[PDB]
């Protein structure tokens, strides 16, 4: 009785098509979640990004396309819209390092609490560590003591696999490793083999954020398809 | 400051608490009441034969 | 109704020592996770040390580290904050607090503004 | 005065519990225990609607109980054809996180917000036959995480800022506000004479309200974490409320007071969504645990199980005419059951 | 003596050839029957899985029906050259198919995003179409340029190299996407948590799951590595091969549908939703 389901079905083609025209694009770009608090820098990071290339900044490296979703305009209880960012194949975390006051904490605090979402679980988490001159800065001052707040800096030294930018200051490069392995001991305490931590030491004059998070998404990647096999 | 929520709280608070309530049991009896009264309509508690069923 | 009232509270001289209780009603107690948080003059919320379900795993902040001391008792359905060798920067309203889901190891917006699960707090001053 | 206020505030609170207490004679333990079960409600799915590419994360049956719409996180929102698994329409949105849908009663509209925090209205029955956005309510400070149509040119929305509002399409601007909430207000049931409205929020509370005068007319409390789905019983006089505590509770208005609890010990997954059937004598939940599961709400037991997602099911609703149930999840597949 | 070390050759070559079958038809039923492990790589596998049956299916077709209808004339009526020409073609089809598992795995551990349809199809033609355009051309230039003999004695090695130099280029690439693979996991092993010698054991596992799927095993021991034929060697090469080539497709169903997590995931939530429903 062939009258009218057959518009239907001709409709439905339609659509079908429009959504396969839909998928080919949908999943040949990356989402990313920027994710920090206020003096983190993370909008001198989002307007860098966009003038070279809910808030939305899409940006190209290397013929990728990245999306950036930058929460805006939202209370301060994450604790349900943060499930809706569970398929993202990124969270970009950048945290104000020269900021110990004493915000270092808190931030610790909600990187751990992102860490052990189960909602999150699955989704690796490209750390930029922003504000390193301001950093700089306030160590070679030396009004403020980092032990202050972190007593266990008192018996920290530098890693052996450092490799500190030629002309610094051992004082400062063993407080950017400080809190570089702080939040790498919180990565590290859970979530094995799943998720993985990619720390950075970024700041306003740095260029090359975009290349890091492409550099970070392509390794993600491989490591899932990798999983995917078995192989890894 | 806190002086105006916390007098809106304690108005509605106020207003909420003087109600006509009514026994749970009589409740209760509504509800049974209800719940067989559409017994025979509802396709869920008695499956409905395939020959009327749409998704068959 | 979830509740949580703290208690012990008052002015000590510095070095002193004071007990902090928290008694929680309305909801198990031993399901989910517990922590103290506090605020202090230069307004901001700040998480001071948190307790897992069964109360072996237990985690302090930096400034307090190796001072305060921290325990639950599901029996009593309470907590106790054990605060030693009180500093004039400890002045401050103490929150006992708790994120909502059982059963979980994540803990979101205990230090938010308007929590929901979180009690009236307790002045502590020196 | 601010502490007199406060002991006032907690002496009221004490009053009207003692007053809950008293109006209870007794429980529905050995009211309805002379009441046969229900037996096994085995169920089996007969259609299963793909085409998402993210997972799905609400949706609204339709006033025919034929056709559907499923809002995904990939930015659509599909509307398909239940009975033949056509899909009739597939409109994109602007902002790819939705987590809200509501199908108009008359099917003309079509509505879905999200973390834009704007309340998008689609009509459906065009001149051109192509759907486009008819309206864009604006003014939440907070994600909308709940639509339902109160009618055509009417609309009721929760949001996140804790406040849920009443709106007027043509003009665009809200009519009225529900505050009140002290958490996210995640879920909205609409009473079957469109005149009272239940909102539970993340506070472990329920807040019945007057959407004609707009307050506040009743509170209910019980829960113990955020309240993630609410649902009016068939009656009008009732409602279900599930939370991240793992467990569901219904609630009678003119009681006041906890009425029944919907528990196990082996579950220890929140629930996402509630829903009752045509009778209401079956209560619907979804959980976390990846199935969702039914149970007898006179007697407090779980008559059926629905297993087949391969993930958390996020919206679950019932027919009109009750022959049907569909569930989605985050697996990207809807399915329909009978 | 020769005999009875030819009997056992044969023996344990139709013992793999009847375990691989049977292993690869169980795989082939899991894979399609769940509805749910449908991805592109499992469409692929399926491929592969019905490439290797069809090679077995041929080669007990070419073995026992050939041996019974000479023993208990055939050479010259037209239909084993037929039979020897698909068994042709299923041999390069299997390795094109090996050969496409190594290319889709480049592809996905190098190039970025590929459009899924189109390289699917590109996928399926290689597997199937390219034997066909070697296989072909061997079965006319035989023909035009060689007596029937039931086309089994390689008279001229320029007629047979048509056939074998395909097949070894599909080897080499096989060996340099393995090669790739191998050092595209050890960078991402010597940079992780820097675990401990796992960092061997782990590496050492990861190339024996590869080995069989990549089908590398010729380029390791079978004509460039120091393996060769001598008095007493040509038999434990022969034997090891022949042991190797029947043992291929048991260790690919076991490796990528037995052992795979996914598949177990989904066993174990049959069997949960089937306690509940019962």
């Amino acid at each position: 009785q062939r009258n009218e389901e057959k518009a239907q079905r001709e409709a439905n083609k339609k659509i079908e098509k429009q959504l396969q025209k839909d998928k080919q694009v949908y999943r040949a770009t990356h989402r990313l979640l920027l994710l920090g608090a206020g003096e983190s820098g993370k909008n001198t990071i989002v307007k860098q990004m966009r003038i070279l290339h809910i808030f939305e900044t899409k940006f190209q490296v290397d013929k990728v396309n990245f999306h950036m979703f930058d929460v805006g305009a939202q209370r301060d209880e994450r604790r349900k819209w943060i499930q809706c960012f569970n398929d993202v194949t990124a969270i970009i975390f950048v945290v104000a390092s020269s900021s110990y006051t004493n915000r270092l904490q808190a931030a610790l605090k909600l990187f751990d609490s992102i860490w052990n979402n189960k909602w999150l679980r699955d989704t690796s988490v490209i750390l930029f560590l922003n504000k390193q001159d301001l950093l700089a800065e306030k160590v070679l001052a030396g009004k403020s003591k980092i032990e202050d707040y972190f007593p266990e800096f008192a018996r920290y030294t530098t890693p052996e696999d450092a490799t500190p930018e030629p002309g610094e200051d051992p004082r400062v490069t063993r407080a950017k490793y400080f809190i570089r392995d702080e939040f790498l001991r919180i990565s590290t305490a859970s979530g094995d083999g799943r998720h993985y931590c990619y720390p950075h030491f970024t700041c306003a004059v740095d260029t090359e954020n975009i290349r890091r998070v492409f550099n970070d998404c392509r390794d993600i990647i491989q490591r899932m398809h990798l999983r995917q096999y078995e192989l890894l | 400051a806190s002086i105006a929520q916390a007098r809106k709280l304690v108005e509605q608070l106020k207003m909420e608490a003087n109600i006509d309530r009514i026994k749970v049991s009589k409740a209760a009896a509504d509800l049974m009441a209800y719940c067989e009264a559409h017994a025979k309509e509802d396709p869920l508690l008695t499956p409905v034969p395939a020959s009327e069923n749409p998704f068959r | 109704q979830v509740q949580l009232q703290e208690s012990g509270g008052g002015l000590v001289q510095p070095g002193g020592s004071l007990r902090l209780s928290c008694a929680a009603s309305g909801f198990t107690f031993s399901n989910y996770k517990m922590n103290w948080v506090r605020q202090a003059p230069g307004k901001g919320l700040e998480w001071v040390s948190d307790i897992s379900q069964s109360g072996a795993s237990i985690s302090y902040t930096g400034s307090v580290k190796g001072r305060f001391t921290i325990s639950r008792d599901n029996a009593k359905n309470t907590l106790y904050l054990q605060m030693n060798s009180l500093k004039p920067e400890d002045t401050a309203v103490y929150y006992c607090a708790r994120c909502p889901a059982p059963f979980t190891r994540d803990c979101f917006d205990v230090t938010s503004t308007t929590y929901a699960y979180r009690g009236q707090g307790t002045q502590v001053t020196v | 005065e601010l502490d007199q206020l406060r002991q006032e505030a907690e002496q009221l609170k004490n009053q009207i519990r003692d007053a809950r207490k008293a109006c209870a004679d007794a429980t529905l333990s050995q009211i309805t225990n002379n009441i046969d079960p229900v037996g096994r409600i085995q169920m089996r799915t007969r259609r299963t609607l793909r085409g998402h590419l993210a997972k799905i994360y609400a949706m609204h049956w339709g006033t025919d109980s034929r056709l559907l719409v499923s809002a995904s996180q990939d930015g659509k929102l599909i509307i398909w054809d239940s009975y033949t698994t056509n899909k009739v329409h597939a409109i994109p949105l602007r902002s790819s996180w939705v987590m809200t849908c509501a199908y108009a009663p008359s099917g003309n509209y079509v509505a879905c917000g999200g973390l834009d925090n704007i309340c998008s209205i689609y009509n459906l029955k065009t001149r051109e036959g192509n759907v486009r956005v008819s309206r864009e309510l604006a003014g939440h400070t907070g994600y909308l995480s709940c639509c339902r149509f109160l009618d055509d040119n009417q609309i009721v929305t929760s949001s996140g800022d804790t406040t849920c509002a009443l709106w007027d399409i043509e003009t665009g601007q809200q009519t009225t506000t529900f505050t009140g909430h002290t958490g996210d207000v995640m879920s909205l049931s609409l009473a079957p004479d469109t005149r009272l409205f239940v909102s539970g929020a993340c506070d472990a509370s329920a807040k019945l309200w007057d959407v004609r005068e707009g307050m506040c007319r009743q509170t209910f409390t019980g829960h113990e974490s955020d309240i993630n789905a609410i649902c009016f019983f068939p009656n009008g006089n009732a409602f279900a409320t599930g939370s991240d505590d793992a467990t569901c509770r219904l609630f009678d208005l003119r009681a006041d007071q906890e009425l029944m609890t919907y528990s196990h010990d082996n579950i220890i997954c929140g629930i996402t969504s509630v829903s009752f059937s045509k009778s209401g004598r079956l209560l619907l939940a979804g959980y976390d645990d990846f199935n969702c599961n039914v149970w007898d709400a006179l007697k407090a037991d779980r008559a059926g199980v629905l297993a087949g997602h391969d993930n958390r099911v996020s919206c679950l609703g019932v027919t009109d005419d009750g022959m049907a149930v569909a569930t989605g999840s985050w697996d990207s597949f809807l399915k329909i059951w009978n | 003596s020769p005999e009875e070390q030819l009997l056992f050759l044969y023996i344990i070559y139709t013992v793999g050839y009847a375990l691989s079958f049977s292993a690869l038809v169980i795989a082939s039923a899991i894979l399609l029957g769940f509805r749910h492990l449908h991805c592109t790589r499992n469409y692929i596998h399926l491929n592969l899985f019905a490439s290797f049956i069809l090679r077995a299916l041929s080669v007990f077709i070419k073995d026992a029906a050939l041996k019974w209808m000479y023993s208990t004339s055939y050479q010259d009526s037209l239909s084993c050259r037929l039979v020897f020409l698909l068994m042709q073609y299923c041999v390069a089809a299997n390795y094109y198919w090996l050969l496409v598992e190594g290319v889709y795995l480049y592809t996905l551990l190098a190039f970025s995003v590929l459009s899924e349809q189109w390289i699917f199809r590109l996928y399926v033609s290689i597997g199937w179409g390219v034997p066909l355009l070697f296989v072909v051309p061997w079965g006319i230039v035989k023909y035009l340029y060689e007596d029937e003999g039931c086309w089994t004695r390689n008279s001229n090695m320029n007629y047979w190299l048509i056939i074998r130099l395909p097949i070894l280029f599909a080897i080499g690439v096989n060996f340099l996407i393995f090669v790739r693979v191998i050092c595209i996991v050890v960078s991402k092993l010597k940079a992780n948590l820097m675990c401990k010698t796992d960092i061997k054991c782990r590496l050492a596992k990861s190339t024996l799951t590869l080995i069989p799927l990549l089908g590398t095993h010729e380029v390791i021991f079978a004509f460039v590595m120091d393996e060769h034929a001598r008095g007493t060697l040509r038999f434990i090469k022969l034997f090891t091969e022949l042991s190797f080539t029947s043992f291929q497709g048991l260790m690919v169903a076991i490796l990528y549908c037995f052992v795979n997590n996914e598949v177990q995931l989904e066993f174990r939530k049959s069997w949960e939703r089937w306690r509940l429903e019962h």
